[PDB]
């Protein structure tokens, strides 16, 4: 009597999981990124 | 004359192709030697020593064993102004770079260092680029803080 | 005495007509040529270089050569009080304006490095004012800090 989508029964815990996944996926990199910015910023200040 | 005596038999030259392409010097407890030079040292002790790889500050740096530490280089972290020792000649230190007079240095020279009117290494070379009248050197130095500051001219031509 | 203060070759002409209007100076790795001087520069190799263009202080520069950077004039950051040596003759530094006697500087006698007693040049000159009594010259120096501030009399006199 109705129509379904593609996200209509994820529910909240399964969307937790793939959130908490996939954005630590993305903090983890960020991570490297700022970490790896900020060593190359420390040695440029290193030359004398 | 005054810039020739100052000879150490520290530095070993490394072997392949059955002749000279570099210098690895022993200085302050490590061995240091370019990525550009190939084959083995010829003191057979350090030729087997096992080397750690710094290819972005362009030296294999080697723990010397205890033994041989007590005849070594000094390392120096203070750079006066003027004229410094060396195997060839007389090396001018100016505005913050290494400069040799003209022709001095070529391939197979690599790896030498330049030491103080003391007595003692003040830097390394790797290569040196040709400036025109006077040659600018591709080295690296030592910091108060031992940070190991690499000076690395434009389009420097590799020794 | 002042003699030995002419044998600078690192200076160029500027030719127009076969006419001498101004000079190109290079220092520090950098060729400075005076905007108002139009003409081409004698040497080949300084002339086919692209200059770009600096309205505000009144000279355009580039960057020279590799194998040009060796033989260069050197800059001073530091203007003691006093006497100066200049191609022209003496000149006097006092209360952060170089003056020269009377008559002194003329028509095509711009772009001129002012070099010191130590035989470096400390500042270049585009042109000079007589007011009242006094002749003070127009120049361009290099602060302690690199801004490369210039110094202008009121109701400058070019060249």
């Amino acid at each position: 009597y109705h129509a379904q989508t593609f996200t209509a029964a994820v529910s909240k815990t399964a969307w937790t999981w793939l959130t908490s996944l996939l954005g630590g996926s993305a903090v983890i990199i960020i991570i490297g990124l700022v970490l790896a910015t900020i060593v190359a910023m420390y040695v440029l200040t290193n030359q004398k | 004359r005054m810039v020739m005596k100052l000879e150490s038999d520290k530095t070993f030259p490394i072997m392949l192709e059955g002749k000279i392409n570099g210098y690895a010097c022993v200085v302050g407890g490590k061995l240091f030697r370019p990525m550009h030079v190939e084959g083995k040292i010829d003191n057979d002790v350090l030729a087997a020593l096992k080397t750690k790889k710094a290819s972005k500050y362009d030296l294999e740096y080697a723990d010397v064993p205890q033994n041989m530490r007590a005849d070594t280089f000094k390392y120096t972290h203070e750079k006066p102004q003027g004229y410094y020792s060396w195997h060839h000649g007389a090396v001018q230190y100016e505005n913050g770079r290494f400069t040799v007079p003209k022709g001095v240095g070529a391939k197979g020279d690599s790896g030498r260092p330049i030491l103080d009117n003391q007595g003692r290494v003040v830097a390394i070379v790797l290569g040196g680029v040709n400036e025109g009248s006077r040659t600018a050197l591709s080295v690296v130095m030592w910091n108060e803080k031992g940070v190991t500051v690499k000076y690395t001219p434009e389009n420097c031509e590799q020794w």
